């Protein structure tokens, strides 16, 4: 694929991995497997990265998808 | 045009002409978002009685205070500029945080 299509695919893959990881931590939190302080610290960092990944996806796909 | 032409070259995260202030605004939004998402999971976990009542109150208090600090910056007008476009993306892809939004409304 082109550099552009490679880039977009990687960002989507990264978005899904970030969601997978936030959900994994969320399941641990609800279960009591990790403390609240740990979820907040790690959860916030991943969500921060996810915003920017999604911002990036939007910037690429803004030509009417 | 085919996709190969439409998505030929890599696109940078921010436009190469983004001002220092504009970039700062977006970075502040990323922090606001992380609080919204994180809080939404905390609210939901509290509903399942999996979080200690004291730890929950302290954690949510801290998140609420932090949210206020971020919001009360970046000219204050420039953050609302993006809020609508964030809602349009979120509605398109069904990205929700309704428990967080409800809590942030009150506190
Ligand atoms: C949606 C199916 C498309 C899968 C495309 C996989 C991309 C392979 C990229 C290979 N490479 C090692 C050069 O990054
Ligand atoms: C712009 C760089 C974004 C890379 C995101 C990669 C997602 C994997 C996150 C892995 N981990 C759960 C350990 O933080
Ligand atoms: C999905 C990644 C697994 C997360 C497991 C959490 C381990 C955190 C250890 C750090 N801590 C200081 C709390 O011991
Ligand atoms: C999960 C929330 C992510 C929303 C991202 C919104 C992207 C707005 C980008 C605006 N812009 C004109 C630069 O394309
Ligand atoms: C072009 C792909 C856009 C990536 C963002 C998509 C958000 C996925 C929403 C997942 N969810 C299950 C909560 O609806
Ligand atoms: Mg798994």
């Amino acid at each position: 694929m082109t550099d552009g299509l490679n880039q977009l695919y990687n960002l989507v893959a990264q978005d899904y991995a970030l969601t997978d990881t936030i959900e994994a931590l969320s399941r641990m939190l609800h279960r009591g497997t990790i403390p609240l302080d740990t979820f907040v610290k790690q959860g916030r960092e991943l969500a921060r990265q996810q915003f920017l990944v999604r911002w990036h996806i939007q910037r690429i796909t803004s030509p009417l998808s | 045009m085919d996709i190969s032409q439409l998505f030929h070259d890599e696109v940078p995260l921010f436009d190469n002409s983004i001002t220092s202030k504009d970039k700062e605004v977006i970075e502040t939004l990323s922090e606001i978002y992380s609080i919204v998402i994180t809080l939404d999971h905390v609210e939901k976990a509290y509903l399942k009685d999996s979080i200690d009542d004291t730890q929950y109150t302290n954690t949510v208090d801290k998140l609420l205070k932090q949210f206020k600090v971020y919001l009360n910056s970046q000219n204050k007008e420039e953050i609302n500029k993006h809020f609508q476009s964030i809602e349009a993306f979120a509605d398109t892809y069904n990205i929700t945080a309704s428990n967080a939004i409800t809590r942030l409304e009150r506190g």
